[PDB]
Parts: structure tokens; C-alpha cells; sequence
């Protein structure tokens, strides 16, 4: 349990921060074979610093669709396979949902990578004290803040409170139900629910717009002002849809409180 | 990645010695650096790991007119380190020129330590503003690193000198030092003598050995700010991930700190939050509003109270911050430390960008401008005379700090949508 | 193949005696040359092997005004050699004329030793520039061998005389000697008195018997440069394979050396590389760039660090060399020596062609040209008067060293694609 928490939910430090970071250097005509990714995993397991166990072994890492195709979307499935008397508790359907949330939390790390990339392109030319430099840097601060609040939301719900209700959940039949509720209260607060499907739906548009923001450095100021205005339009609608989906949830209550604080 | 520590000056080497004794007592190691069996941790950021697990610190020691450096030299913690890097006035231009002539072999010491590291994250320096030997020299080596490496970060922990005004060129020296700080550094953490004087006179009854207890509080702060590095966390385990949210703008990069117990010899998340909202629990002394605040908590916390608390923290509006845009407080959790008695269980550390510190800068500006109007307070020392015959660097620094204070006062405004 | 050693002059016979005592103590043999049972090696290059394994060295001894040659004569190492080859001013023309009259029987000594060898690789000579008796004579025998044998190599280890300027014809003598060195020799290894003075004053506190310790350092260098010959390696076990990469051009064939410990009474490959990058670990004192560098390392090395090191050595750009074309550093490994205490485990030796030595030549050129403008510094000695009545060989040498310095200064340029 406390091993799959570290890897399948990316709760260990310098493991996700080394696995995904090596993954993003490649991105594509590469990553088309399972001999490069499974050794990148062997390199990330070394710098985990905690683990190095046979529970940190026998992991299966695969891409269900190989990339043969603004794109931010990329899939990856990490699983751990358990022996036979414990397989009846940890089924292969629960680990599949762990991989389903794994892929989304992986897709989050691309954003703190790519915004850092455009910050770092700008960092090596940080020269001009003009208005055009500072005005650019402001858009980066605006876009970084929403990432830093949505990750802090995920780093409240899926790993703290649903883990609070797992150290007091434990009672042989009850153990299977305890694992089955750990997953269910994670997927409820993960907003993978069909009730909260629009609010998860706008987040991809957010991702694609900051990638197009990342593509340019300079090419032109006006296209960046336009992309930033689209970002501001979407974020302006987000605050309305989140209060509307409490007018019709306690975990969703904190989201509107997070995105707005001493402002409107 | 890996972070290299630097130390110079009398106050800087004092607080570095206290920091290393703090992390010696804090983790399970010997005063020669042998691991204790009874103790797991990462100490690979600020200490190089050896084969008998000698965690020799990444501390380069520079000295000038050594008196207390000799006391550092003969110590039972002098077996913890020996990187062979110790190499020999009270003016800015004096320390600048003394660093200028030996910039090559100290740069060899720098590059040797850089080769000791495989990767790198940042340089910290232990420095005090207008410390005499430290002042000017520290600005010079800041210039050397800023010329040499644009790929790394610099974090700086330095105090603001206030001795309640024989030395009258001190505002000039501090002004030139802070000029280099605004333009050649990326993030500054500054503190006051007077606020630590208040907390020390409140928690205790000492007046004369105040430096020693100041060192203790600096060590507790520097451990606290580094705990998510040294104890393995899972977010902002790079320095730049911590620094990124607080600083939107390259001149307003000054960060003020707080810490919840004044005396440390339940508390709930509500209590420690509202205590941390006080300026009397903050170690730095129109309405002023924060740009962004960060809090890290370490203790025996219950995870469900914390969302209750920030609900009610919105509801009471016990903070007043509105820069112009959606930048709010960030609360985080780190491990309550083992291997020491965990009394005063829950303790928080607080990191913000607030515009009020400009006023304190303005106080110094008011002093310096007054002395600049009289022009009798450089005392015609020969060092500042060689380094600038026309003394126009003081006027350039004056126009830069004028730009800085104007950026501060505009940064208060909710029309800071442009020029940010 | 086999390499024949030559020695002449006071400093040359001193350093040859020290080299033979070095290789006596280094390998397992007696001071009469009997092999020790307790000791395998090849000593067939610089020593002829006998039936009781008397490794009698290939050292031809020439003397003129012997004082220290007598001390070499009565010695406990005078049973190691006796090839029966010892045959009797301070001017270039004097030593030239004295070698001129006895060129036949010393050439008989040469051909006798050549018949002693089955095959041959090169001639080394022990010589000092402007050494008095050695100067002029050494140029003459260099002319004799260059006339006689175009099939072999000559390696030369000689020092640059600097006594911090009674002898004022010394720049003329050194100029004529180096003229013969550029045109009649294939590879030159030159050293400075001042750089060895710096290393000796740093490692120790001696000033007056500096010659003796200089001899020790020369012996360590000459053993190091020969270790892949004497201890069986598998590459560049011919001299010409070593020499071939460093010299593209027949006038710029001057090679400078370094060696990692200054005091020799872990180290990693990174440490010893960057130490060897210093000019203070190099025994010779616009931007100057190397043409090519060679390093040989001997010690307890780990083979996987070395590729890490040259990765990072590319990355830091801690060397600055760009002749015009793709000639870079060559790193090699030789055996850590047994039969002696292996303390200061890993030690490196460094061999490059660098253009900076031209400046030192230019310094001598500046002196000689000044004396040539005054023309009062030959002192009208009769020897230089017979050998050249018009003193036009000095002007010819001046135009040759002008061509040499111009070739050096063009060799710095990245347009050296032509005239290379």
C-alpha cells in the first residue's frame, strides 16, 4: 500500500521529478519502443533515495497507444503486479484506475516543465530594462500561479484526506473493501466523476494555450497578448462554473476558495 | 540539485558556524562527521558524502582580519570539515579592493568546489550588510558569480544594520551593497536587528550577548527553510520551485520571514496561522499589501482542520493583501523533526513579499540623502577615493534605489497591471 | 627500438648521474648493476644487458675542464658503467672549436656504441643552454649527428638560463645554440630555472642548494616520460609515436611539461587534470592557445571516472586551445611503479605544444637585440673572432629566430590553415 503510494501516485520526491524530467527531454519519432522507457525507469529508481525494494521492482510500464499521430496529451501506464494470495485484494482493475490517475498527474508535470522552459529561454537573455521585457515577464507570473494553485489542490485531496481516511479504515473480507473505498474516495475527489466533467474539460484548453504561449520567445508581442487574453477569458469562466457546481460538494468548495482569495 | 554554501565576514562566519553546529546536533552524526548507528535522511545537498559517511559540508571559508575565525579553527567540529580553502578594513571600497586582488585564487577555490559537485542548484552566502570586512567584498564576489554563472541561483540571508544612531559612512556602504543586491541577485531574504532585539527582550532578559541568541534564531530559521530539502519532501525540493511564486519581478525580490514561537523553551493550525499573521512574530519590523505569502508548517497536525482554517481565514479577512492580481498564500507541510525533543510540537515558517520593507529602505534613504546633502561623511578615506574619484557611483545607486522605491510604491497599487 | 643516451657539460652530466641513480633505485638492481633476486621489466632501451644481468647504461661521457666529473668517477655507481669513453672555455665558439678538433675520435666513440646496438630509435643528450663548456660544443655535435644520420630521432632536455640579470655574451651563445636547435633537431623539451625556483620555494625552504633538488625533479620527469618504455606498455613504445602528434611543423617543435604534485613527501582524475591545467604545476613559466596536449597518468585510477572527467572537461572549458584545427588532448595510462613506496598514488605528466613560450624567447630576443644595438657585449674574445670575422652568423640567427617568432604568432591564429 505505502509502496504503490510513492510510485503509482508519484508521492516520492526526486522520482517523479527525475522520471518525467528525463521523459520530456525526448519529446515524435522516438519513444516508439519499450527499451528506452524501461531503462529511463531504471535510472529514475536509482535517484528515488527511498525504496529500492522488490516492492519497488516488478513494475510494468507501457503505453497503450504508441504515438503514431498544441498537443499536450500523452499517455503512460505504470502498474505493479502482486503475488497470488494478495491479488484477490489488489485486483488488476484497481491498479488500472491508479494508472488512469497516474497519466493525468504525469500530464501536470509537463506544465511546470514547459513554463520553466520558456522562463529559462528568457532567463539566459535577462540586457533590456524596457517595458517589453517586464510586460512579458508578467504573463509568466500569471500563468505560473494557476498551475501552483491547481497542484496544491491535487496535493490536498488525492494524497492527504483520502489518505487520512485509510489509516483509520482498516479492520479478511473488510480489507478488500478498505482498498476498494480508498480508490473510490480518491476518484470522487479527483473530479474524474461525470458530474464534474465540464470543469475537468476546460483544463485541456488551458494546457494547450500555455503550450502555444511556450512556442514563441522575439517573434511578436501581440500574439502573446492574444494568447494571454484567451487564458484570462477561460479563467474568468472557471470561477463561474465552480460556484455553479456548488449551487447544485465539500471537496469542490475549496476550489473556488483557492482560485479566488482577497480578489474577485 | 546540489547547493553550495559560502561564508565570509565576521557575522557570516558566525552564523555559518552556528548553522553547521545546528545541523550537526539535528541529524544523527558525530562532530567529526561519522554517522551514528542509532539513527533515513538526505544530507547530500549541503554536505558531500564520504566512505565512512563523513558528510563534509560544502562551506568555503574566506577570512579577513581573523579573530573569531581562529576560534572556529580550533574546535571539536574542525574535524567535520577541512576543504583547504581558508585564505586571508571596515570599508566597502577596502573589502572590494582586497577581494579584487585575490579574485583569481578564490575563483580557483570556487571552480574546485564546482568540480566537486556533479550538478548544482544554487549558491547561498553568509553575509551581513555593512559588516565592515564583509561589506564591499561580498558585493565584489556577487559581481564575480553573476558574471560567471547565469545558470544558477543565489539565495542570500543578511541582516539590516541598525545600531540606533563613529561610523558615518555605513549608509553609503549599505546603499552600494544593496545596489549590487537588487541588480546582481535573484532573491534576497533580509532581517532586522531591531525585530530580533524585540523578540529576544520579550523571550528572555539578555541585552549584552544578544549576538549569540541571534545566531540561534538564525540557525532555527535556516534549518526550517531547508527542511523540505534535508528531510525528503515531494514538492519544491528545488530552490527555484520555492522562489518562483514569491517573485514576479526582478527588483522586488526581497523576502521577509516569520516563525511562530517567540519562546520555544495544543497549538492548532488556526492559532499558528493567526500568530504568524502578526508583525511581532515576523522578524522584520498608506496601507501595505503583500504580493504573495508562503507558509511551511512542521509538527503534529491534523489534516482536516487545515481546510477548515483557510475557509475561516478567508472569512475573517485577517490578512490584507491585494497587489492587483490573483496571488495568494501558499501553505505547505514538512516533517516534524526526529532525533531531537519535539516540544512546542507544531511550528510554522512564513515567507512573503510585502511592500512595507520599502519604508525601512526609505529610512536608510532618508539618512543617506541627508548625509549626501552635507557631504562630510565619507571622511575622505583613500579607498573610496581611488575606486571612484568623482563619487558618481553613489548617485547611480541613489537613482537605482529611487527606481526601486518607486517600483515598490507602484507595486502597492491595484494598477500594477502594467509595469510589473 | 633502442635509445642511446648522451651526456656532456657540467649540468648535463649532473642530471645524467641523477637519472642513472634514479633508475638504479627505481628498478631492482645493485649499484654495480647485478639484478636483485627479490624483484618483470624491460631495461634494454637505455641499458645493455649482460650475462650476470649487468645493465650497463648506454651513456657516453664527454668532459671538458672536469671537476664534478671526477666526483662522478669515484662513486659506488662507477661499477654500473665503464664503456671507456671518457675523453677531455665558457664560450660558444670555444666549445665549438674544442669539439671540432676531436670530432673524429668522439665519432669513433659514437660508431662503437652504434655497433653495440642492433637497432636504434633515438639519441637523447643531457645538455644545458648557455652552460659554458656545454654551449657551442653541444651545437657542434648536434650538427655532426644531423649530418651523419637522418634516419634517427633526437630528443633534448635542456633548461632555459635565467640568473636575473659579468657574463654578457650569454644571450648571443644561447641564441646561436637555439638556432641550431630549431634547424638541426626534431623535438625539443625545454624548462625554466624560474619555474623550478617557484616550485622549490613553495614545496621547501631551500635557496642555495637548489641545483640538487632541481636534479631530483628532472630525474622524476625523465623517469615519467620514459615509463611506458621501461615498464612494458602497449602503445607509443617507440619515441616517434609519442612525438608525432605534438609536432605538425618543423620549427615549432618545442614541448613544455607539467607534473601534478609540487610536494611529493584520494586524488581523482578530475583533480589531477585540473591541477595539470595550471601554469604553476607546469615547470615552464593576446590569448595563447595550445596546438595539442598529451597527458600520461600513473597511479591507482578507476577506469570509469576518466570518461566522466573528459566529458566535464569539455563542459567547463577549463582549457583554452584552438590552433585552427582538430588537435586536442591525448590522455594515457602507465603502470604505477612497484619496488618503491607508492605514496601520492595517482600522478600525471603533461606534454604540450603551446605558443606562449615564444614570449619567453622574445624576452631573450629583446635582450640580445638590445646588446646587438650597442655591440659591446661580445667582449672581443678571440674564439668568436676566429670563427666569424664579420659576426654575420648572429644576424643569420636573428633572422631565423624572427622567422620562428613570426611562425609562433601566426600559429596562434585560426588562419594557420595555410603555412602550417
Amino acid at each position: 500500500y505505502e509502496a504503490l503510494r510513492h510510485f503509482l501516485l508519484m508521492e516520492d520526491g526526486e522520482f517523479a521529478q527525475s522520471l518525467s524530467d528525463l521523459l520530456f527531454e525526448k519529446l515524435p519519432g522516438e519513444l516508439l519502443n519499450p527499451l528506452v522507457l524501461n531503462s529511463v525507469l531504471s535510472k529514475a529508481l536509482q535517484c528515488s533515495l527511498h525504496g529500492d525494494t522488490p516492492h519497488a521492482s516488478n513494475l510494468s510500464l507501457a503505453l497503450k497507444y504508441l504515438p503514431e499521430v498544441p498537443d499536450v496529451l500523452s499517455c503512460l501506464e505504470l502498474r505493479y503486479k502482486v503475488d497470488w494470495p494478495l491479488n484477490i485484494v489488489i485486483t488488476e482493475g484497481c491498479v488500472s484506475k491508479y494508472s488512469g490517475v497516474f497519466s493525468f498527474l504525469l500530464q501536470l508535470k509537463l506544465m511546470m516543465w514547459a513554463l520553466k522552459d520558456v522562463c529559462f529561454h528568457l532567463k539566459r537573455t535577462a540586457m533590456a530594462g524596457s517595458v517589453q521585457f517586464r510586460q512579458l515577464q508578467l504573463f509568466k507570473h500569471e500563468m505560473q500561479h494557476f498551475v501552483k494553485v491547481i497542484q496544491g489542490y491535487i496535493a490536498n485531496q488525492i494524497l492527504h484526506v483520502t489518505w487520512c481516511e485509510f489509516r483509520a479504515r482498516l479492520a479478511l473480507e473488510e480489507i478488500q473493501r478498505a482498498h476498494a473505498e480508498y480508490l473510490h474516495k480518491a476518484v470522487f475527489r479527483g473530479l474524474l466523476t461525470e458530474k464534474a466533467a465540464p470543469v475537468m474539460n476546460v483544463i485541456h484548453s488551458i494546457f494547450s494555450l500555455v503550450l502555444k504561449f511556450r512556442s514563441q520567445l522575439h517573434p511578436n508581442f501581440a500574439l502573446m497578448q492574444q494568447s494571454y487574453n484567451t487564458f484570462k477569458y477561460y479563467s474568468h469562466f472557471l470561477f463561474k462554473v465552480v460556484t455553479k457546481l456548488v449551487n447544485r460538494q465539500p471537496h469542490l468548495e475549496d476550489f473556488l476558495l483557492r482560485i479566488n482569495f482577497n480578489n474577485y | 540539485r546540489e547547493i553550495i554554501t559560502l561564508q565570509l565576514g565576521q557575522c557570516g562566519n558566525q552564523i555559518g558556524f552556528e548553522f553547521w553546529k545546528q545541523l550537526c546536533a539535528e541529524h544523527g552524526i558525530s562532530p567529526e562527521g561519522i554517522v551514528e548507528e542509532f539513527a533515513t535522511d538526505r544530507k547530500d545537498v549541503f554536505f558531500y558524502q564520504a566512505d565512512d559517511e563523513h558528510y563534509i559540508p560544502r562551506a568555503v571559508l574566506l577570512d579577513l582580519e581573523p579573530r573569531v575565525i581562529h576560534s572556529i579553527l580550533n574546535s571539536p567540529y574542525a574535524k567535520l570539515y577541512n576543504p583547504e580553502n581558508i585564505y586571508l578594513g571596515n570599508n566597502w571600497a577596502s573589502g572590494f579592493s582586497q577581494g579584487e586582488k585575490i579574485h583569481e585564487d578564490i575563483f580557483d577555490i570556487i571552480d574546485r568546489e564546482a568540480d566537486g559537485s556533479d550538478s548544482l542548484e544554487g549558491f547561498v552566502l553568509c553575509h551581513s550588510i555593512a559588516g565592515g570586512t564583509g561589506s564591499g567584498l561580498g558585493s565584489y564576489l556577487l559581481e564575480r558569480l553573476n558574471d560567471r554563472y547565469p545558470k544558477k541561483l543565489v539565495q542570500t540571508y543578511s541582516v539590516f544594520p541598525n545600531q540606533d544612531e563613529d561610523v558615518v559612512v555605513q549608509p553609503y556602504n549599505s546603499l552600494l551593497t544593496l545596489k549590487r543586491l537588487t541588480q546582481n541577485a535573484d532573491c534576497v531574504v533580509v532581517l532586522d536587528n531591531t525585530a530580533l532585539n524585540r523578540i529576544a527582550t520579550d523571550r528572555l532578559h539578555i541585552q549584552n550577548p544578544s549576538f549569540s541568541q541571534i545566531n540561534q534564531l538564525v540557525s532555527t530559521i535556516m534549518s526550517a527553510s531547508t527542511t523540505t530539502l534535508r528531510y525528503p519532501g515531494y514538492m519544491n525540493n528545488d530552490l527555484i520551485g520555492l522562489i518562483a511564486s514569491l517573485i514576479p519581478t526582478p527588483r522586488l525580490h526581497f523576502l521577509m520571514t516569520g516563525y511562530t514561537p517567540l519562546t520555544t523553551d495544543k497549538t492548532t493550525v488556526l492559532d499558528v496561522m493567526r500568530r504568524l499573521l502578526q508583525p511581532k512574530n515576523v522578524m522584520v519590523s498608506t496601507n501595505h499589501c503583500y504580493i504573495a505569502i508562503l507558509n511551511i508548517i512542521q509538527g503534529e497536525v491534523d489534516p482536516t482542520q487545515v481546510h477548515k482554517s483557510l475557509q475561516r481565514i478567508r472569512e475573517r479577512k485577517l490578512a490584507n493583501f491585494i497587489p492587483w492580481g490573483p496571488a495568494s498564500i501558499q501553505v505547505a507541510l514538512s516533517r516534524k523533526s526526529p532525533y531531537l525533543p519535539s516540544a512546542h510540537r507544531v511550528s510554522g515558517l512564513m515567507m512573503a513579499n510585502h511592500t512595507s520593507i520599502s519604508s525601512l529602505f526609505e529610512r536608510t534613504c532618508r539618512q543617506y540623502d541627508k548625509l549626501r546633502k552635507r557631504e562630510a561623511f565619507l571622511e575622505q578615506f583613500r579607498k573610496e577615493d581611488m575606486f571612484k574619484d568623482n563619487f558618481d557611483e553613489m548617485d547611480t545607486s541613489r537613482e537605482i534605489v529611487q527606481q526601486l522605491i518607486d517600483e515598490y510604491h507602484a507595486a502597492t497599487r491595484p494598477d500594477y497591471i502594467s509595469w510589473g
